[PDB]
């Protein structure tokens, strides 16, 4: 339970992994040749930190064990380019001289499947060369319909392979606003019913969101991908600090698990980051930790284009990092639940979890962040989840009335059965998560 | 399959081709012998797309130029830029066309076709990489008219699974050098429909506007059109020249501009529009762009897309541009023009971003729309089909050709199912 | 047995006999008048097998030429590389066979072949290690035809165990001034199907082709198809001579190119095969020699590979190549000519390699087959017999001669077996 493989699947997915595999190098100041980097700490690596990601070998040298999957050649020979090909194995990541399809269609197809075996034999290998295991961490796009596709299969054959330890998905939902690719929605419909059968805890996050928080809270002009990368570098190290640096209450992925799951299918999480601002305004503002927390139920942060009011609260989360007063977090999470903000259960409201670290946030260079000695990140079970699901859902079927393409889908990889039974899908989880918010 | 070869056919298309190398070799820098001065090495896989690395560190385009009359492929070869072409790129013939269709394939093209098809096939030997083919013809001009639908209907019998692109330019239907030109093009398309998977709209007339508002020259200049479609080129196939935030292929571009396996013909239009002087008096905005994309007569296709029906709309740009304020934009004018963009997509747009921008140029943008007013771009010929030879003036030259009734009534009907399917669909 | 004797004889298998010479002392670089200037050690032995350590380090080629006129060893002396020679290397008669290959080999052979006997049987006690005889003689002349047929029969008598390597000239089917050009052809390989063991198919008219295609030659030149001829039986003895990968010998071809002994005619091809001034654009790789080789376009013989039933084939190449390409090379011909190629085998192949690269090229390959189309220019051979005997025209020349119709008929019907060998077989 001391290791987590990280797999990075698709264009976006890749780039999601490079920017998580710079922020760690930052956080414990690893540079592209390292040796550790360089050693004199504990707990920069070794200790644990680096020994949950970074593959520990004979010379010291930390091998950040990520397995980057695409079939679209550029992509790799970007991401090869770079000094993170020289942090990880060249067996490690995989390589596809033809893009699957557009995008859906070959991604989760039998050729997206002959790569399957592959893999498996690569992470079995990667296993044997480490010692334990706590989980699978994914990151792959539900925009993209490849990286969608691929990341079900090898969690279908990860779930097949082991079982043992709890599988991570980590995805990213486009704008409900505008779509650019036409099939999206199908893909992510399709994608949905997959991950449903396999992943074990999900991640929704959405980049219109991200956009409006950089343009808003950092006051950036341009938004920019890398800067969507850079916020969910910095979510995704918020989410393990205390298994990568220790704190005065270190959490467990298992204790995630129990909390995020308290029901027989509960495993879609939503997220939260606060305080998030211009550094000009860091150094300008300075904020209680009940600002903070009260900010974490603000829509913006939700990083979800759906309003938290409407949604019912659930079992909920809060990893704190640098130094934090246990009686001020108590104090805030009393005057939260006087607030009465998002409605609660009968079942879980008593269900703030609280868990502090002692590693302080780290702000990129690229991308602002408030500089604060102590960061909140909330991970939240409200019920606005399925109404994104119903707002992509009325597209899906105004869009499959005529579907204006089901030609390709059918003749590739699919048939009109399969979609039908999506939907259904769907339905069956909206109904059933409205349901169990809807009963208190 | 990133490879592509620029095919090359028609009495114009040829110094099309040639255009579209010497725009290519102009962007990204390359000198007329061969040797390569590109930078660094995204262009130099773009040299082994669309080249051939020859010894001595020379390259040689891959295009295949097959017409009449080799005294023009001969001066064009004395060409100081076009001094790498290979001599097996060009597979000449004799003499003329004739400005025929039938001549142009029935004729001719029969005792051709082996070569070219062989000169193909070692081709397709040479590099396994290719993926689809650029013709660049005039549906007018007899040999285009002629060679190119009986090639692209063998490439298509051979080679389906490789993807299909042309470039092929439309008859002006106001003004005509003679009265079987439309004919030709009429005879033509009723096998492009079928054996095209992908094709461009570009008509004479809109090329005359627009260097008359533009370039504001009395007498237009084949050369500067041919710069004009080369640069367009060039900007279509910027998305895998360049790395950007994202690149499509073009199976991806295709399958989300057409619903169903017609709509190949498309409305093309370029921005910026640059005219003489006017770099000064302007400043590169998006705004102005996609103002330029909508103007009826900036496109070269030529159609109005008031009179018509947005069914599928694509605007590629390159350059230094923000993602969220192109979303804005086409927010804006997708609310704006509900009426011209079709609703129960609802969102029929398709921007795909490069990095860097074109040299002279901050920022560019290739529109490519389907309007359902295109069907008055055939009835009018149509109508011109029905104008000719309902008088049977020279019916006797088709006669002795060997030609009959019943191809001109395939055509027509091919009109017909195009226009029912420009109502479908209803506009 | 390295060393192999050289035999010319003919009207023009003195001249590529000659031709010979002069790439054999172009491949290493060496004077025509005797003055060593290879470097180091395999030079000298070369020298060893093909010329003769004279007086001061002198070196003269073992070389027989004989032919009915002294103009032509005037000729060849003429010639820089040759011009020097023992009189005993060379000796010549009077005056001519009137283009018989009965009288040739009766009267103008008969006279002259003790004493060059007697001069072949004194150079075997100097050479130790002879191991072939390469042939150069002309099939089509009945001079040649007949007298290059008697030497390799006597030698046939004299030495059975040493390889015969003939490279004759097949007569040309476009050529009718003497009808009795194809009859001399055909009597006199009935005999050296017996006499020869080793035979090359030659068309006059596929070399004027290949010229034509590519040294694109107004008029046939006999000079440069020489030295095609002489490069072609260069390699094939370098191969063996230069250090390579893989040498080939003339038993080990013996044992393996051939599956029956009653077969002695093997197909020629080489590659690179570069039109004038397109050097510059060509680059020596495996796939374009590939291709080449097995294309009745690039072969001499010339049989065609889609006519044909292939029974085995063989590539030989010199230069730097590696083994996993031509391994590809091979599979994907077999994969793609299955059809030819014979199921009984079921794989036909046979490789050679050599390190050191070609004269003034990076790398040069000879090809070899035995393919079901001699039979057809054998069934082309009888039937001209026929129809010219049956004429009774000329024919007193050869009643003058002796000679019977009934030898006749065993001789076409010899070679009616020979076909029916290659159609068991069947095509």
């Amino acid at each position: 339970m001391r290791e987590v493989i990280s797999i990075n699947v698709g264009q976006a997915g890749c780039q999601i992994g490079n920017a998580c595999w710079e922020l760690y190098s930052l956080e414990h100041g690893i540079k592209p040749d390292g040796h550790l980097e360089d050693g004199l700490s504990k707990p920069k690596g070794g200790e644990e930190g680096f020994s949950t990601f970074f593959h520990e070998t004979g010379y010291g040298k930390f091998v950040p064990r990520a397995i980057y999957v695409d079939l679209e050649p550029n992509v790799i020979d970007e991401v090869r380019n770079g000094p993170y090909k020289d942090l990880f194995h060249p067996e490690q990541l995989i390589s596809g001289k033809e893009d699957a399809a557009n995008n859906y269609a070959r991604g989760h197809y039998t050729v997206g499947r002959e790569i399957l075996g592959d893999v498996l034999d690569r992470i079995r290998k990667l296993a044997d060369q480490c010692d334990g295991l706590q989980g699978f961490l994914f990151t792959h796009s539900l925009g993209g319909g490849t990286g969608s596709g691929l990341g079900s299969l090898l969690l279908e054959e990860l779930s097949a392979e082991y079982g043992k330890k709890s599988k991570l998905e980590f995805a990213v939902y486009p704008a409900p606003q505008v779509s650019t690719s036409v099939v999206e929605p199908y893909n992510t419909v399709l994608t949905t019913h997959t991950t449903l059968e396999h992943a074990d805890c999900t991640f929704m996050v959405d980049n219109e969101a991200i956009y409006d928080m950089c343009k808003r809270n950092l006051d950036i002009p341009r938004p920019s991908f890398a800067n969507l990368n850079n916020l969910i570098a910095q979510v995704v190290s918020s989410v393990t600090a205390s298994l990568r640096f220790d704190g005065s209450l270190n959490v467990d992925l298992n204790e995630f698990q129990t909390n995020l799951v308290p029901y027989p299918r509960i495993h879609f999480p939503l997220v939260s980051y606060s305080p998030v601002l211009s550094k000009s305004k860091a150094f300008h503002e300075s904020n209680s930790v009940s600002e903070i927390t009260n900010a974490c139920f603000e829509p913006g942060n939700q990083m979800v284009k759906c309003d938290p009011r409407d949604g019912k609260y659930m079992a909920t989360c809060l990893l704190y990092r640098g130094d934090v007063v246990t009686r001020d977090v108590q104090r805030a999470v009393e005057q939260v639940k006087n607030k009465k903000t998002v409605q609660l259960v009968d079942w879980c409201p008593t269900g703030f979890k609280i868990g502090i670290c002692y590693e302080p946030p780290t702000a990129t260079p690229n991308s602002q962040l408030a500089t604060v000695d102590r960061a909140v990140c909330m991970l939240s079970n409200t019920t606005s989840i399925a109404e994104a699901w119903k707002r992509i859902d009325r597209k899906f079927d105004l869009m499959y009335a005529k579907r204006a393409f089901v030609h390709w889908y059918v003749g590739e990889g699919m048939e009109e059965g399969e979609f039908t039974e999506a939907r259904e899908d769907l339905a069956a989880l909206e109904r059933d998560y409205i349901e169990v918010g809807a009963d208190s | 399959m990133r490879e592509i070869i620029h095919i090359s056919t028609g009495q114009c298309g040829n110094q099309i081709g040639a255009a579209f190398w010497e725009t290519i070799c102009g962007e990204h820098g390359l000198d007329f012998n061969g040797t390569y001065h590109g930078h660094d090495d995204i262009q130099k896989e773009r040299l082994n797309v669309y080249f051939n690395e020859a010894s001595s560190g020379k390259w040689v385009p891959r295009s295949i130029n097959v017409d009449l009359e080799p005294g023009t492929i001969d001066a064009v070869r004395n060409s100081a830029i076009g001094n790498l072409f290979r001599p097996d790129n060009y597979i000449f013939g004799q003499s003329s066309a004739g400005n025929v269709w039938a001549k142009g394939h029935y004729t001719e093209g029969a005792e051709l076709v082996d070569s070219v098809m062989d000169v193909i096939r070692r081709e397709a030997e040479g590099c396994d990489s290719l993926q689809g083919f650029q013709i660049t013809h005039s549906l007018g001009g007899g040999t285009g008219s002629g060679m190119g639908t009986l090639l692209i209907s063998k490439i298509r019998e051979e080679f389906p699974d490789r993807m299909m692109a042309t470039f092929s330019v439309l008859p002006s239907p106001k003004t005509s050098d003679t009265v079987v030109e439309p004919y030709n093009a009429t005879l033509s398309v009723h096998q492009l429909v079928e054996h095209s998977d992908e094709t461009f709209c570009i008509d004479n007339e809109a090329l005359y506007d627009i260097c008359q508002r533009t370039l504001k020259l009395n007498q237009p200049s084949y050369g500067d059109l041919n710069n004009l479609v080369s640069s367009v080129m060039s900007g279509v196939t910027t998305s895998l020249r360049y790395p950007g935030q994202l690149n499509s292929d073009l199976r991806k571009l295709a399958v989300n501009l057409v619903p169903f396996p017609r709509l190949h013909f498309f409305m093309v239009g370029y921005a910026p529009l640059t005219a003489i002087g006017s770099q000064s008096f302007r400043s590169l905005t998006v705004p102005e762009l996609t103002q330029q994309m909508f103007d009826a007569k900036n496109m070269m296709a030529a159609a109005d897309p008031r009179n018509g029906r947005y069914l599928t709309v694509a605007a590629f740009f390159r350059g230094k541009v923000s993602v969220k304020e192109v979303e804005d934009e086409m927010h804006k004018v997708q609310s704006k023009n509900s009426d011209y963009f079709v609703e129960w997509i609802p969102n029929n747009v398709q921007t795909a971003v490069c990095s860097v921008a074109p040299q002279g140029l901050d920022m560019a943008a290739t529109f490519i729309a389907n309007s359902t007013s295109i069907q008055e771009l055939f009835k009018r010929v149509g109508d011109q089909f029905s104008a000719m030879f309902k008088r049977k003036a020279f019916l006797h030259w088709y006669t002795s050709e060997g030609m009959d009734e019943l191809e001109f009534s395939e055509a027509e009907s091919n009109m017909n199912d195009l226009v029912s399917e420009y109502q479908q669909y209803q506009e």
